């Protein structure tokens, strides 16, 4: 089960940068085999809580092979508990061995991928250890509760 | 004397509507059927569908 993400014609100066994305996860709405890239899209920063809630309704998928034609991605978890794979560490902290990981939306809206070839940006989240994702979620929910 | 005008079904127009069959054992049959099978064509599609 490997999903297929097709691409439009992009600039040769941007496939060289998108190809460097081989371990960041995307968030699809459905799990049909063939799929487009326009569907998986996210605006720039804003309302970290909204995205955090959206990270429960949609299920993740790790990408492993890029081609200027299509993109092969792996449905992360729906039915498998042993699919040993690799994903890059785009988190601020440093993760040792035997650490359960967690996807958290990026902060400040500073780090995104403005793709001008088709006018759409993809905000790949960051991967943190559980112990610090818990404190981050706690701080944000406390601050949200503070404002009545 | 008015002779009858013999008409046969094979010479009419409606012959081309139905195929007929001399089946002498018809009164012997229970519920009888016919069977069909068709295959609808399909067109390829360039689609993420």
């Amino acid at each position: 089960m490997e999903v297929d993400i097709a691409l439009p014609t992009l600039s040769p100066g941007d496939l060289s940068a998108l190809q460097r994305c081989e371990g960041r996860v995307v968030f699809l709405e459905t799990l049909r085999r063939h799929a487009t890239l326009r569907e998986v899209a996210l605006p720039c920063g804003g309302d970290v809580l909204a995205a955090m809630a959206a990270y429960r309704r949609r299920f993740a998928a790790v990408i492993t092979r890029v081609t200027p034609h299509r993109m092969l991605a792996t449905p992360l978890g729906v039915g498998g508990r042993g699919q040993s794979l690799v994903l890059q560490n785009t988190g601020p902290f440093d993760l040792t061995n035997g650490d359960h990981v967690c996807l958290v939306p990026p902060l400040l809206g500073d780090e995104c991928l403005r793709l001008t070839s088709a006018n759409l940006e993809l905000r790949f989240p960051m991967t943190l250890p559980l112990a610090q994702a818990r404190e981050l979620t706690a701080r944000v929910v406390a601050r949200a509760a503070e404002t009545l | 004397c008015s002779t009858l005008s013999l008409v046969r079904f094979l010479e009419l127009g409606l012959s081309v509507a139905c195929v007929c069959t001399k089946f002498p054992e018809l009164s012997y049959v229970a519920e009888g059927t016919i069977q069909f099978e068709v295959q609808q064509p399909m067109i390829a599609r360039d689609g993420p569908h």
